[PDB]
C-alpha cells in the first residue's frame, strides 16, 4: 500500500513530437542516408554493378533510338 | 568583460515588494517538515531538538518552538503525511520547508503533490533531505542514486538547491554532523517575501483550550456550539486588534474574533532586553473626538449635516472689513529599482518612526499586534466535533480576511489540467480547491472565448493548455493561484496523481452571462431551385414566425435565411439558400442558449470528522454512474465512422491493365508536379525579397 | 509547424449520415459541395454560349459539307 | 547594447497587450508592456504562441530578449524588438512544452 | 383573429429587435476595428522610431 | 441568434419629418438637380 511514481514524472518529458529509431544512433542513420544515397545515384548515373551476372539476357529494360547521352564538344 | 560585467547585475533587479516583518520582535520562521508517511520526520524532529536544546524529546506532537542562535528562534510541525487537508494549508503557512526523499525508493508522490502545491501557492524555501542510505557498499550506486535524485531535485525545485544526505539512524537520532551542517544552514536560512504572506495576517496554533463552563456543557448534553481559545503565535501582517475581525482558522470555516489578549513572550529575546530554550506546547483631542458620550459642538466647545456641501462662513461685511488689509497672510504667500527600494523602504522607516509613540494607541489599537505576540484568541460559537476529536497531530492555521474576500458569488477563474494527471476534467463535475484560505469543494463550468466575442460552455477541458473557468464560491481578490485536487480520500488513490487543475483567479463578478451553442436542425421535403421548404425544425407557425430572418447554412456550407411560413402544412416553412441543394441535407441554425452556473458550495470542513481523513465530498459523475451502474450515454447516430478468342480477351486485359497503370501514374506526376510549383513560388518569393533588400542596400552609401 | 504540437495539430473525423435519413443516404459535405457546384457552373456556361450563338445564328451560312 | 550592454533585462510587465484580438495567434494579440527596470522605461515584448501567452499575467518579474526576423512574414507587425525567454525565474519555452513548473 | 394578431406582432417584434440588434453588432465591430488599429499603428511608429534610432547607432559603428 | 440583412425601412413620422425638412431645406435652397437643355 505504498506509492510510487510512474515513468513520465520520473523521466520529466512530455509534448514533443514522435522522434525516430533511425535517429538514435547517429552511426545508423549516416548509414540509412547512405545507402539511400547509393540508390538514388541509380537515376541520374548509370553506376557500375558487377557487369554480366547471368547470361546476356538482354539489356532488360528499355533502349531508344532518338536518344544520346553524349557530351559534345561545343 | 564590460559586457559580463553589465550582463551579471541583471540578476539584482527584481520586481518591488513590501515585507513587513518588523526588526524587533521576528516570529519563529515555521518550517515544514513533510514527506512520505513512515520515513524521516519524527527521527529528524528529534535530532534537531536533540542538537538545538540538548535535550531529547520522546512522543512528540503538534508544533514545536525551539530557539536556535542569538536573535531569533524558529518552529517545527510534524506535518501527517496522509492528508491533504493538512498538506495544503501547510504549504500555504510554511515559510522554509525541510522536505523528506527516501533514496532507497526513488521519489514518492506526496512529495510531489506537496512540491506542486508549493510551486502554485508561493514558493517557501525548499530544502531536501535525502535519508534512509542503506543502499549497499556499492558506493557506485550510491553515488548514483544521490546524483539521479539531485539532478530530479533541480529540475523540480530552483536548480542549484542544497540536497543534505543522512545516513542511518544511530538509536533514536541521526548523525549528528549532519544535524550540524543542516542547523548551520537552517541558522543562516536568510528567508524571501512572498504577497499572500505579507497581505494576510495569519497565525499558527500550538495550544488549544475550551473555556466553557463545565455546568453548561452538563446541562445542554453535548449540543452546544462552545466558546474555544486558540492560545497561538501570529505572523506576517498585523491581525487588528479589535474584535469583530473575520478570521478562518483551516478545516471548520470562518468565525469573528471575540476577544484578543497579548501574553508574555514564551521564547527568549536577547537578554540585555531581558534584564533592561525549547518550548514545546501541546504536550487629547483623540479621545476627544472618538469618545462616544459628547456632541460635536460640545465637544469642541470643551476643547477651545455634511449634504450641505459648503463650508461654513461669516458675515460678509464683516470679514470684508477685517480683510480691507489683507497682509496677515503674507506669511503663507509669495537606477530604477534602487529608487523604488528606496522608496518603499523609505515609507516602512517613516511607518516605523512615527510608530515609535505612545503605546496604547500605537502598539494595540491603531495597528493591533504587529508580528510576533503570544496571543489568545477566543471564538464563541466553535462547533462540537472540533474539541470532541481535536487531534494533535494535525495544524491548525488561521489567516484574517480581507473586507473583499467574505462576500459569496461568481468568480471567473483561468485553469488547466495539472500535466501528470492521467485524465481530463469533464465539466458540472466537482472538485477541492484551495483559492486562498478556504478550501472547499465547488462545481465549476469551464468556457472559453471563441476566439473572443462570446463565452460558451466547453464540455471538457482542453487536453494540456488553459481554459477560463466559472465557479460559485468565496470571492477572493484577483490575480492569485490556486490548485484543485479531485477525490482526497485515501480510499480511493491507488497509484495515480491527486491534484487536477492549477490555475489562477483574475476576475469576480456576481453573473456571469455564458452561452452554450444549440443547433436547431429540420430536413428538406420539397427542394425547388434556389429555394427550398424545410421541415420539423419547428412545431408551429409561431415559432418561424420569431425566427423570420435567421442565417441558417446547410452542412455543405451553403448559407441561406429562411423566410416565411408555410400555411397549411403547419410545420414546416420556406427558405431561400445559395443555390439548389440536394435532398439528403441538414439545415442548421445557430443558437445560444444562456446556462448557469451552480450555486452549489461546500467547505471541506476536514478537522471535524472522527476519522480526520476520508472526507468523501460530493463523488465524480462517472464513480457515482458506476455506483448506480448506468452505462454511459452513448448516442447511436453520433459515433464516429470510417465513411466512403482468346487472343481477343487477353489483348482486351493487358489493354484495360496498361491504360489505367498510366492514368494513375500520370496524375501522380501532376500531383507532386504541383508540389514542385508551390517550392519554386516559396524559393522565388524569398528570392525576390531578398534581391529587392540588396538592391536598397547598394543605394544605401549614398 | 514553427511553435505547435501535435496534439494541436490533431485530425479531425467527420460525422455519417443520420440513420432517421438513411434512405437518401450519403450526407454531402463541403467538399462534394464544390465539386458539384463548380461543374454546374461549367454547364451553365457552355449553355449560355451555344445559347447566344442560337440567338446570333446568321441564317445564311453555307458550307460544302451542306450537301447531304 | 540595445539596452546599455546586457543582452537581457529583467521586466515588470504592466499589461497583455491586445487581448481583444479576435485573430487567434496574431501580432497584435502577441504583445506584452513590459517595464524595463534597469532604466525604468516602457517597451513592447513579443512573447511567441499565444497559447502560452497566457503564463505571464502582471508583474511576472520577465526576462526579455532580442527578437531578430530571418526574414519578412505575412502580417507581422514591425516596432516590436523584444522577445520574452524567461518569465519569473523558469523559461517560457520549457514552460510551453510542460516540463518545468512556473512558480508564484 | 387573435393568432392573426399575435403573429403580426411577434413578426413585428422579430423585425425591430433584428434592426436594433444588427446595427449595435455593425456598430461594435467598426469601433472594435478602430480600437485594434489605433494600438497597432501607435505600437508600430512609437517603437519603430527607437527601432531605427538604435539602427542608425549601431550601423555606423 | 443572427440574420443576414437589415429588414425593410419602416415609414415612420420622424423619418418622414427628416424627409421633408430636408426636402424643404433642399428648395429653400433651390438646388434641384434635374437635367438641362443640352
Ligand atoms: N536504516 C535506516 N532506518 C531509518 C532511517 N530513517 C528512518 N529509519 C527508520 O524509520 C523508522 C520510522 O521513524 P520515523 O521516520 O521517525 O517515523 P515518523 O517520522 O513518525 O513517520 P510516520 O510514522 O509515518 O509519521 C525508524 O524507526 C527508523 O528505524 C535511515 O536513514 N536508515
Ligand atoms: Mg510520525
Amino acid at each position: 500500500g505504498k506509492r510510487a511514481i510512474n515513468y513520465q514524472i520520473l523521466k520529466n518529458k512530455g509534448l514533443t513530437p514522435k522522434r525516430n529509431k533511425d535517429n538514435r544512433n547517429s552511426r545508423v542513420k549516416k548509414r540509412k542516408k547512405y545507402q539511400k544515397a547509393q540508390k538514388k545515384l541509380k537515376s541520374v548515373r548509370a553506376v557500375y554493378s558487377g557487369g554480366q551476372s547471368g547470361v546476356y539476357e538482354g539489356e532488360k529494360t528499355g533502349i531508344k533510338k532518338g536518344l544520346t547521352r553524349s557530351v559534345k564538344f561545343k | 568583460t564590460m559586457q559580463r560585467s553589465s550582463d551579471v547585475n541583471e540578476r539584482k533587479l527584481h520586481v518591488p515588494m513590501v515585507d513587513r516583518t518588523p526588526e524587533d520582535d521576528p516570529p519563529p520562521f515555521i518550517v515544514a517538515v513533510v514527506g512520505p508517511p513512515g520515513t524521516g520526520k519524527t527521527t529528524l524532529i528529534r535530532s534537531l531538538v536533540r542538537r538545538m536544546t540538548k535535550s531529547t524529546l520522546n512522543d512528540i506532537q503538534g508544533p514545536i518552538t525551539v530557539v536556535s542562535g542569538k536573535h531569533r528562534r524558529l518552529t517545527f510541525l510534524e506535518c501527517p503525511a496522509d492528508d491533504l487537508n493538512a498538506m495544503i494549508d501547510i504549504a500555504k503557512i510554511a515559510d522554509l520547508v525541510l522536505l523528506l526523499i527516501d533514496g532507497n525508493f526513488g521519489f514518492e508522490m506526496e512529495t510531489m503533490e506537496f512540491l506542486n502545491i508549493a510551486q502554485h501557492h508561493g514558493m517557501p524555501r525548499v530544502l531536501g533531505v535525502a535519508t534512509h542510505l542503506d543502499l549497499f557498499k556499492s558506493q557506485s550506486t550510491l553515488r548514483a542514486s544521490k546524483k539521479r535524485l539531485k539532478h530530479r531535485f533541480w529540475t523540480e525545485v530552483y536548480q542549484g538547491a542544497k540536497l543534505f544526505y543522512l545516513s542511518g539512524v544511530i538509536n533514536g537520532r541521526y548523525p549528528d554532523r549532519e544535524i550540524l551542517n543542516l542547523s548551520r544552514f537552517i541558522s543562516v536560512m536568510k528567508f524571501r517575501p512572498l504577497k499572500w504572506r505579507n497581505e494576510h495576517p495569519y497565525m499558527l496554533a500550538d495550544r488549544f483550550t475550551d473555556l466553557t463552563h463545565p455546568e453548561l456543557i452538563e446541562t445542554q448534553g453535548l449540543q452546544i456550539d462552545r466558546k474555544v481559545a486558540i492560545y497561538g503565535y501570529l505572523h506576517g501582517t498585523p491581525l487588528p486588534s479589535a474584535p469583530g475581525t473575520r478570521v478562518h482558522i483551516a478545516g471548520v470555516g470562518d468565525f469573528s474574533v471575540a476577544q484578543i489578549e497579548k501574553l508574555p513572550d514564551p521564547c527568549p529575546t536577547p537578554f540585555y532586553q531581558q534584564k533592561l530554550l525549547i518550548y514545546a506546547p501541546m504536550s487629547n483631542i483623540g479621545k476627544l473626538i472618538y469618545m462616544d458620550n459628547i456632541s460635536p459642538e460640545e465637544c469642541i466647545r470643551r476643547w477651545r449635516d455634511l449634504e450641505k456641501f459648503v463650508p461654513y462662513f461669516d458675515t460678509f461685511e464683516k470679514l470684508a472689513k477685517k480683510w480691507k488689509s489683507v497682509d496677515a497672510i503674507k506669511e503663507r504667500f509669495l537606477t530604477w529599482y534602487e529608487l523604488q527600494k528606496a522608496k518603499i523602504s523609505k515609507q516602512l522607516e517613516i511607518n516605523n518612526i512615527e510608530y515609535q509613540e505612545m503605546t496604547p494607541e500605537q502598539r494595540q489599537r491603531i495597528e493591533g499586534f504587529k508580528a510576533g505576540s503570544y496571543v489568545r484568541i477566543v471564538f464563541e460559537k466553535v462547533p462540537m466535533e472540533f474539541v470532541k476529536n481535536f487531534n494533535p497531530k494535525f495544524p491548525i492555521v488561521m489567516g484574517g480576511l480581507l473586507p473583499t474576500e467574505i462576500k459569496f458569488g461568481i468568480v471567473k477563474a483561468r485553469l488547466r489540467r495539472h500535466r501528470w494527471h492521467k485524465k481530463i476534467l469533464k465539466t458540472n463535475d466537482p472538485l477541492v480547491l484551495s483559492l486562498g484560505w478556504r478550501r472547499f469543494q465547488t462545481l465549476p463550468i469551464y468556457t472559453t472565448t471563441d476566439s473572443r466575442t462570446r463565452t460558451r460552455m466547453l464540455k471538457y477541458t482542453p487536453e494540456h493548455t488553459y481554459c477560463n473557468a466559472a465557479f460559485y464560491g468565496p470571492l477572493c481578490s484577483p490575480n492569485t493561484p490556486f490548485c484543485g485536487v479531485q477525490i482526497v480520500a485515501n480510499s480511493d488513490t491507488g497509484n495515480g496523481f491527486r491534484i487536477a487543475a492549477t490555475g489562477i483567479v483574475e476576475e469576480i463578478d456576481v453573473n456571469i452571462e455564458i452561452v452554450k451553442k444549440l443547433k436547431l436542425v429540420g430536413f428538406p421535403y420539397k427542394i425547388f431551385k434556389n429555394t427550398a421548404f424545410i421541415k420539423d425544425m419547428f412545431s408551429s407557425a409561431m415559432e418561424v414566425a420569431r425566427f423570420e430572418g435567421a442565417q441558417i447554412k446547410t452542412v455543405s456550407g451553403i448559407r441561406g435565411e429562411i423566410k416565411r411560413a408555410l400555411s397549411k402544412p403547419e410545420g414546416h416553412y420556406r427558405a431561400a439558400f445559395e443555390d439548389k441543394i440536394l435532398m439528403s441535407d441538414i439545415v442548421i441554425l445557430r443558437s445560444w442558449y444562456p446556462v448557469r452556473v451552480k450555486k452549489f458550495y461546500n467547505p471541506v470542513t476536514s478537522l471535524l470528522l472522527k476519522e480526520k481523513t476520508e472526507w468523501k465530498g460530493l463523488r465524480l459523475t462517472g464513480q457515482i454512474r458506476a455506483a448506480m451502474n448506468l452505462e454511459t450515454p452513448s448516442n447511436p447516430d453520433s459515433a464516429y465512422h470510417k465513411i466512403e478468342k482468346k487472343a481477343r480477351s487477353f489483348i482486351q486485359k493487358v489493354l484495360t491493365i496498361s491504360k489505367a497503370k498510366d492514368s494513375k501514374r500520370k496524375e501522380q506526376k501532376a500531383s507532386q508536379r504541383k508540389e514542385r510549383l508551390k517550392k519554386l513560388a516559396k524559393m522565388e518569393e524569398e528570392k525576390s525579397q531578398r534581391d529587392k533588400e540588396k538592391k536598397k542596400e547598394y543605394f544605401a552609401q549614398n | 509547424a514553427k511553435l505547435v504540437h501535435d496534439v494541436q495539430k490533431k485530425q479531425h473525423r467527420e460525422r455519417s449520415q443520420l440513420t432517421s435519413r438513411s434512405r437518401y443516404g450519403f450526407l454531402e459535405k463541403h467538399k462534394d459541395y464544390v465539386k458539384r457546384a463548380q461543374d454546374f457552373h461549367r454547364k451553365q456556361s457552355t449553355l449560355k454560349v451555344l445559347r447566344e450563338k442560337a440567338k446570333e445564328r446568321n441564317p445564311d451560312e453555307y458550307y460544302h459539307a451542306m450537301h447531304s | 547594447s540595445p539596452f546599455g550592454g546586457s543582452s537581457h533585462a529583467k521586466g515588470i510587465v504592466l499589461e497583455k497587450l491586445g487581448i481583444e484580438s479576435k485573430q487567434p495567434n496574431s501580432a497584435i494579440r502577441k504583445c506584452v508592456r513590459v517595464q524595463l527596470i534597469k532604466n525604468g522605461k516602457k517597451v513592447t515584448a513579443f512573447v511567441p504562441n499565444d497559447g502560452c501567452l497566457n503564463f505571464v499575467d502582471e508583474n511576472d518579474e520577465v526576462l526579455l530578449a532580442g527578437f531578430g526576423r530571418k526574414g519578412k512574414a505575412k502580417g507581422d507587425i514591425p516596432g516590436v524588438r523584444f522577445k520574452v525567454v524567461k518569465v519569473s525565474g523558469v523559461s517560457l519555452l520549457a514552460l510551453w512544452k510542460e516540463k518545468k513548473e512556473k512558480p508564484r | 383573429k387573435e393568432r392573426k394578431f399575435t403573429m403580426k406582432e411577434i413578426r413585428k417584434d422579430a423585425k425591430f429587435e433584428a434592426r436594433q440588434r444588427i446595427e449595435e453588432k455593425n456598430k461594435e465591430s467598426s469601433d472594435y476595428h478602430a480600437k485594434m488599429a489605433h494600438i497597432v499603428n501607435t505600437i508600430n511608429t512609437e517603437e519603430g522610431a527607437e527601432k531605427n534610432k538604435y539602427e542608425r547607432e549601431r550601423k555606423l559603428r | 441568434f443572427d440574420r443576414t440583412a437589415k429588414p425593410v425601412p419602416v415609414i415612420t413620422s420622424e423619418v418622414t419629418e427628416s424627409l421633408e425638412d430636408m426636402i424643404r431645406r433642399r428648395i429653400q435652397d433651390s438646388n434641384f438637380d434635374d437635367l438641362q437643355r443640352r
